[PDB]
């Protein structure tokens, strides 16, 4: 454990600790900044570029850096409603919505900034800001099964080969983690469809309910045949083993 | 949005047609929810003069705000129609845990109307709707389609379902919810099953949105202290269930015996609900965020059901002279399982006892003894009354029709055609007043007038008075309305009055509630249940009781010597509803009240 | 752990006000479904409820790789809301069916003792479900049938 | 099934020895919160000690689904604390709790007879607590009630 | 209840016949020690049969959680055997040791007085053992079987 | 460290501040533990000339290193403080299971220092621990006190409380746990009343830990062996508790009867332990880890209790001249409730009934008859004297200031102003040293000379002869202060010697502990309490006895005839002492024993 550092947001004094994030020391402060690509449980990348703060320093001006990996060592004053970081998150966001249009969020984060989609720069809006949450929740559960195919404005997150993916399970995390909804996730009865490959789901014997795939199933390597009952048949099954004297 | 759901569920039988509707706020209120609500949307749409069988009858499975939220002993709905057993408009009220499945699958109502060609149930799992084919489990009794269903649509879902005596159309047939539950009286069920509606399958998912989540908190505090600090909801209750009364009733000699014949029954001790405790109770149940577990778990006879409650023991007990507790038992598990009234069932069985002691029935036509206290007739009687075989034939039309068709009504113990409970008016005033003017017959809970007379919870009232009886009345009808529509137990009035209530409800709902609004709301669903069963053909002139209880004083017993005074309670009880002397509501009442359309449309 | 959840099924009445409380304290509604612990009534009204018992060798912890599951000081399986990616392997690992996932808020869902104040204990009139010190986790029940034998 | 703990409530002294006997055979030390027998004390000095009976059926047995609970050739359910995940199940499962859990260890603990030689009997001034074969299980009680008529 | 079985101690011989007759017709076959009766000799020639006497504040009953003790029409102490759960409570709780365990069979059992037709009544010389009806001797017989308690 | 705890509970009631501190092991090893190092921190701590009931005067709860443990009998603790009934240090001794779990939380001792604004109680839960209000059980007795606390602590917690009489401040009154178990002597509970502590709530889950198991595993079989073997602790405890003593002291002709005025009682017999077994006795019990279950469960005038042991009954009875046992089982439950001392309410009964012998108390003024042998007196004047009301007010001063007030202090049967227990000194010459060397007043447990002079157990001695009793009471005070330091039962002594004990004690604490390291300990602890009498203010002039017992002979019995011959023991007592002929500690003694500093403190 290391001395804690004093620094100042927006005004607001805080000791935080050593080794803390801008983004931290905001969040426990009260603070909200804008964040596209980060995410508490992956490995940070520093994609989106959206989470840009002031930092000044004693002596020196002040300069922008991402909240969502910057650390705090030394005594520096942060700043988050300043005039060149407004301009730096509404270039961000007009790029941002100009690729993906439809997308709720980026224009909840426009509408909030005052960004609106302009029609020349719209080259091919395909609901993709390429933050790469899919991948690194792939990467973190276990199968590396997706992954980044190109680079430059041609970049895009595929399945290996640009076919129906082999090492891919079916838990369905990749779509979960996506600001854009890019990623579609569709069950009907039986089956899942994600990066079109077709899973099959399972039913509890007793209760027809599915929640997971099979090939998750056997992923996770859980031979206890009461798996494959939903949590509230398996929860009920367990409970009528507890033989109640009313005597 | 806050306490109601928003939504009405309408479910057209005749044309497989089933449609949303929002629920009429103003209406709600006017109208709490529940029987008041029900009762409202009965009135606009059913015709009072409609047969209670035919399909232009609807049957209204309506919840209250607070169903379905930890508001103490809130899990409470009604069924409304128009009752093929009395011919008023039909109330009733069930709880177990249907009603707040009901609201978890977002909706506040759902109405029936036409008639299935062929046997259907309804499923529900939150919006998605449909029905089904129900010719499997058509003739099965409630058990068996309960779980039948649940095998075929949801382990977790409830069902609201009739059984075989509702399918035989019998007048007093139920509906069971949760195999135990039973909205049960003038009819209800049979109005279902000439619909063919088998049952109604709900399984709910989403939840009760509340206001203030944090003063709900310190009220539902409050209220648990209060009840669990009371005698009978804290003590009473959870240990002897509403089979407690026997010994008090009794005691007090108001308990009736041998159809109304005698108000003392000296086998009291062997059924009472100490008794059943020591003996046959297996554990006590309660109904959905019940503090209280009045719902017994009993063992009679090999067989594991839901225990007999306070007027099946009576109608199975002092009504027939049975002192067999085990038998009793029984009878109340064959109503459970055939969906019947356990107390019209045991007032006609009764009745049918008093005529064989006249002769006029033969013990050969009824298939066994008709003597009184034969324990073996009562369960024998009842199955046959849930088939209609034979001897159930005349027993499936309750005991006004059955005393009606060997000449003798006046044997029949029953106000507006529907039997009366185990209270004799001859020993409590307030109870005689209470048949008398209850809006679907001889029902007791309508106003609870034992209460005071009796367990002296608001205040210990002397039972031979009848001078403040008419004002107690009145207040214990309107504030029981407004319970009911709101979606409590009606046993919460013995532990908390309207402030309670309102303190609860306000942070449910999201508005300033007071008692005061909703005593005028419950007065307001009283009038309107009284224009509705005046536009139906229930004469102001049938607010009376049968000669017996009039005319012939208590033989014997604490209350011995003891008549029914309503000739000077009624006039006073018009005087102060606000209605006439020939008992129809004023225009100024209901200009008060806000009925004026009602009266109007109805030209009364 | 300093205090466990101790359930008695054979006090249990299946009011279920267990359900509502939980669902009120934690999703801000009377949602029984998305309640942490469920009572489950059985014939002849054998009512028994079922929630996370904080299994000391947590299979569900076992099974998490976001690192969402974790033990806190008070030896309570705590869940991170910001860390479940959704995987619902925690969901398949659980014997018991005690884990559940919240798919509207995207989340894995189990008891948590409620930081130290438990609402069903709180709103249970039966205490069937009771919140005792660890090491006293059976002296109540034993106490009374204890007390079986000494009226004798 | 060869010998079985027998309870004499009626002989209780309420010195609590046995369950120092019982902690100092499986902790090593003196300490009655862990001890798998426990007397308590009620009103008009009615002593009572509760230990596990090894129920045939056992309803600990139906909840456990780790197996770490197993009857024994001498007919003791048995604990196998390396097969314990900690859910504390078996304790709910109880109906008399005779099962509880130790917490420093993180495994459930009930009577095993202590393999044949119960240190609570040793330990026990008055008999109450006996260690008897099962063949003749309530020989002694019956002997001694009959000897009152002699 | 119509009929009891009453004990006299002056009148036992120590034949044991009434063991044997019991366990005839409960087990098949002469096993003395699955009897419901047990003789105990004592010095000076006192011998004490021994057997419930169905005493109306029955511990057994009271203690037992499966509910396999019931009390029948003839006021007699009956055990299920199909809900026992193998618990030897019942076995602590009679303060006269007249509960017994059977152990192959694993099940209580307690004189249910052979269903009104007591065999070791009808196989004793000395009449020790009888089963007259309940009367004011018979009652005072079973108080100073039960009453006494001590 | 085994066997210890090593952890002491400070707890200032006057700033509510709370401390731990680690234990003097150096004072351990000197003083063994319990009664031996809490008087050895009360003389660290507390000026010997400080009022009783000032704020400086500390109340100490100290446990032994065995205490909790299997070592036979090993349940006992001391409550040490400076008694305001005597002006010495106060070492009181209560077994029970307070200690045992006061040592399962993880303290040796307790240290009460200040006094409490308002009524509070401690409570705690091993390593919890908090001062709480204590308004709401302030005024009841140890029985409410005790549930109610249980009630809002733990079930399975253990109180230390004192009644009505430790709040009112009676000189007698005590410390009680169990709710039958009592510190009683010299007024710790007064201590305890004076600094607003209305009770000790402790819990614990600990364990104590031995240094070697089996070691002590044979030690406490063979110690139960002879246990189980002895007459006395394996037969006669057992059979008739402390009680079988009144036929074996009255046949002796040294059981005092009517304050001393005779040393035969004829209606001792009715008063025996063998008549209260054959009537009263429901059951026995037994301490923490105590094979001989002295205790007695009785019920007398329809209430159960705690059986009255020898002292009880004799001060109930044969002091007061009454052979009502049911009357002296009521009086002693009285006496268990109020928290007061059998023995000195007893004798100030009696010491009351013979100054109206003399016609000087007007038994108008007490509100009853104080006649010799009145059963009602003594359970009225234990109620008035538990509540300090009327003639009780007196009765709460105590023997020695009741006489003072009347102008009759010799008819007070009291050494250093405690009442003489049940063992007349005529009769018994070493009972009578004792009387008068011990180190708290008029007791006799410090040395018990009975057990050779009439019970014969260590060796037979004649009643009479006064060669060797100084001898053998130096070596029964030394050996009694080590019992009691190491918290066993000092009826062990019947059954065990130094040797046994030390047996047991040195697997358990982990080193070397012989009988003769024992003695030499019990030594050191009897003159550090001389010491801090002598600097207390009491004169060695204070060891004599009254009067009566050194002139008046015996009148009748089979002692007739006989004095106390104290002035040919006290000088040799003190030359075996290594004292001066003015009973003051040598500076060589005190440098044998390692006390030179204390003397240095003091002074002396
Ligand atoms: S598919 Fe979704 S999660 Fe993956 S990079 Fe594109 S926007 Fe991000
Ligand atoms: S659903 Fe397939 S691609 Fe998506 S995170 Fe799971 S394993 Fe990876
Ligand atoms: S609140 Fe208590 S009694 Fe009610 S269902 Fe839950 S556990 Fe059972
Ligand atoms: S969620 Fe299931 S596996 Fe995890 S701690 Fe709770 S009960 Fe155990
Ligand atoms: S669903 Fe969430 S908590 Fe459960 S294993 Fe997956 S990431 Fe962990
Ligand atoms: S302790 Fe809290 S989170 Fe757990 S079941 Fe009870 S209310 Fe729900
Ligand atoms: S050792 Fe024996 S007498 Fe002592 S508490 Fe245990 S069972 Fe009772
Ligand atoms: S732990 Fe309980 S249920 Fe299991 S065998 Fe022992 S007494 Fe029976
Ligand atoms: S606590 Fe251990 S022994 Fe008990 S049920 Fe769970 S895994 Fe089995
Ligand atoms: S037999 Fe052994 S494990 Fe069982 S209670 Fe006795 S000492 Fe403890
Ligand atoms: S046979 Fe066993 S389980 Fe059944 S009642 Fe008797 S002791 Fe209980
Ligand atoms: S078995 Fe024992 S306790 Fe039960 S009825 Fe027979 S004698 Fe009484
Ligand atoms: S009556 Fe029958 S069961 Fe009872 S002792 Fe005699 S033979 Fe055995
Ligand atoms: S058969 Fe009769 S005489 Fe023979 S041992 Fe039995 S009771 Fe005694
Ligand atoms: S959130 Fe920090 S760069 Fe994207
Ligand atoms: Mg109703
Ligand atoms: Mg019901
Ligand atoms: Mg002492
Ligand atoms: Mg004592
Ligand atoms: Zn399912």
């Amino acid at each position: 454990m290391r001395d804690p550092i004093d620094i100042v947001i927006d005004g607001v004094s805080l000791s935080v600790p050593m080794e803390t994030t801008v983004l931290e020391a905001a969040q426990m402060a009260g603070v909200e900044i804008p964040t596209l690509c980060h995410h508490p449980a992956l490995p940070p990348d520093g994609n989106c570029r959206l989470c840009m703060v002031e930092i000044l320093r004693p002596g020196r001006r002040g300069e922008l850096a991402i909240s969502c990996m910057y650390p705090i060592r030394a005594q520096i004053e942060v700043n988050t409603k300043s005039d060149e970081v407004i301009r730096a998150r509404k270039f961000v966001l007009k790029l941002l919505l100009n690729r993906a249009p439809k997308s709720a969020r980026l224009n909840a984060l426009a509408n909030e900034y005052g960004v609106s989609v302009e029609s020349r720069f719209s080259f091919d809006p395909d609901e993709c800001v390429r933050c790469d949450r899919c991948v690194r929740a792939c990467e973190t559960l276990g199968p590396s099964a997706i992954g980044p195919a190109w680079r430059g404005f041609n970049k895009r997150i595929v399945p290996p080969f640009m076919e129906p993916p082999r090492q891919c399970i079916g838990c369905g995390a990749c779509a979960d983690v996506c600001p854009t909804g890019y990623i579609e996730c569709v069950d009907e009865g039986d089956e899942r469809t994600i990066w079109d490959r077709k899973f099959t789901l399972i039913r509890c014997p007793i209760c027809g309910q599915t929640y997971t795939t099979e090939e998750a199933l056997k992923f996770t390597g859980i031979e206890d045949p009461d798996a494959r009952l939903c949590p509230t048949c398996r929860k009920r099954e367990y409970a009528s083993k507890f033989r109640i004297f009313v005597h | 949005m806050f306490g109601y759901m928003g939504k009405v569920l309408r479910v057209n039988l005749s044309t497989k047609n089933i449609t949303l509707e929002p629920l009429r706020m103003d209406w709600a209120k006017d109208f709490l929810g529940a029987r008041g609500l029900g009762s409202r949307y009965l009135v606009e749409e059913v015709d009072p003069n409609v047969d209670p069988f035919s399909p232009d009858n609807k049957l209204i499975f309506a919840t209250g705000p607070v169903t379905g939220t930890l508001a103490t002993s809130a899990g409470r709905f009604n069924v409304v129609t128009k009752g093929p057993l009395t011919g008023t408009i039909a109330a009733s009220n069930s709880g177990g845990y249907f009603g707040p499945e009901l609201k978890y699958a977002g909706y506040d109502m759902i109405i029936f109307e036409g008639k299935s060609a062929n046997p259907v149930y309804l499923w529900i799992y939150n919006d998605h709707v449909e029905l089904r084919d129900a010719s499997h489990v058509w003739g099965k009794d409630s058990y068996e389609t309960t779980d039948a269903l649940l095998s075929e649509t949801d382990p977790e879902a409830k069902v609201a379902c009739i059984g075989p005596a509702g399918e035989r159309l019998v007048l007093f047939a139920c509906v069971m919810n949760d195999k135990h539950r039973a909205a049960g009286r003038t009819g209800v069920g049979a109005v279902m099953g000439s619909k063919n509606l088998k049952a109604v399958v709900v399984r709910g998912t989403g939840g009760i949105k509340l206001a203030d989540k944090e003063a709900f908190l310190e009220a539902l505090r409050k209220a648990r202290k209060k009840i669990a600090e009371h005698p009978v909801t804290g003590g009473g209750l959870p240990a002897y269930g509403t089979n407690v009364l026997v010994n008090v009733i009794n005691a007090a000699g108001a308990l009736p015996t041998r159809n109304f014949k005698e108000a003392w029954f000296e086998g009291a001790d062997k059924i009472s609900g100490e008794t059943m405790a020591e003996t046959i109770l297996l554990k006590n149940k309660a109904c959905a965020s019940c503090a209280s577990a009045c719902g017994r778990v009993t063992k009679a006879m090999g067989e594991i059901g839901e225990g007999p409650e306070y007027e099946a023991v009576w109608a199975y007990g002092a009504q027939c002279g049975v002192d067999n507790l085990e038998a009793i038992c029984k009878a109340n598990f064959i109503c459970n399982k055939l969906g019947m009234d356990p107390i019209t069932m045991g007032s006609t069985i009764g009745c049918a006892m008093e005529l064989a002691e006249l002769g006029l029935i033969d013990e050969k036509k009824a298939g066994v003894s008709l003597h009184w206290g034969n324990a073996e007739a009562i369960v024998k009687l009842t199955e046959d009354t849930g088939y209609r075989r034979g001897f159930g034939e005349e027993l499936a039309l309750g005991s006004y029709r059955l005393g009606e068709k060997y000449g003798h009504p006046e044997l029949s113990m029953s106000a507006k055609k529907q039997e009366m409970p185990a209270y004799d008016p001859r020993a409590l005033q307030g109870m005689g007043l209470e048949y008398a003017t209850s809006n679907r017959g001889g029902c007791h809970v309508r106003g609870y007038l034992t209460s005071p007379e009796v367990l002296g919870i608001p205040e210990k009232l002397d039972p031979t008075d009848i001078a403040s009886k008419p004002q107690w009345t009145k207040t214990f009808q309107d504030l029981t309305a407004a319970v009911d529509s709101l979606g409590f137990c009606l046993f919460l009035t013995f532990a908390l009055d309207a402030g309670d209530l309102a303190a609860q409800v306000a942070p449910i709902i999201g508005r300033e509630v007071t008692a005061e609004e909703l005593l005028l709301a419950g007065e307001r669903i009283w009038n309107l249940e009284r224009l509705f069963n005046l536009k139906a053909g229930i004469s102001p002139k049938e607010d009376t009781l049968p000669p017996r209880l009039l005319n012939e004083p208590i033989p014997a017993g604490p209350s011995k010597g003891r008549v029914n005074k309503l000739h000077e309670m009624l006039p006073k009880y018009y005087e102060l509803r606000g209605w006439g002397k020939n008992g129809i509501p004023t225009k100024e009442r209901l200009e008060s009240l806000g009925l004026l359309d009602i009266a109007a449309k109805y030209s009364l | 752990m300093e205090k466990v959840l101790v359930i008695s099924p054979e006090k249990c009445v299946g009011c279920g006000s267990c359900e509502l409380a939980c669902s009120l304290e934690k999703e801000g509604e009377c949602r029984p479904s998305l309640a942490r612990v469920t009572v489950y009534r059985f014939e002849a009204g054998a009512n028994v409820p079922m929630t996370c018992q904080q299994c000391d060798d947590a299979p569900c912890i076992s099974v998490c790789k976001a690192g969402a599951l974790a033990r806190d000081e008070k030896n309570v399986v705590q869940v991170d809301s910001s860390k479940c990616i959704g995987c619902r392997m925690c969901v398949m690992a659980c014997p018991f069916g005690n884990m559940s996932y919240h798919w509207e808020q995207s989340t894995a869902i189990k008891c948590d003792q409620c930081n130290g104040s438990p609402y069903c204990v709180e709103f249970c009139p039966t205490k069937a479900l009771d919140y005792v010190p660890a090491d006293a986790i059976s002296l109540q029940k034993k106490k009374e049938f204890s007390a079986r034998f000494a009226k004798i």
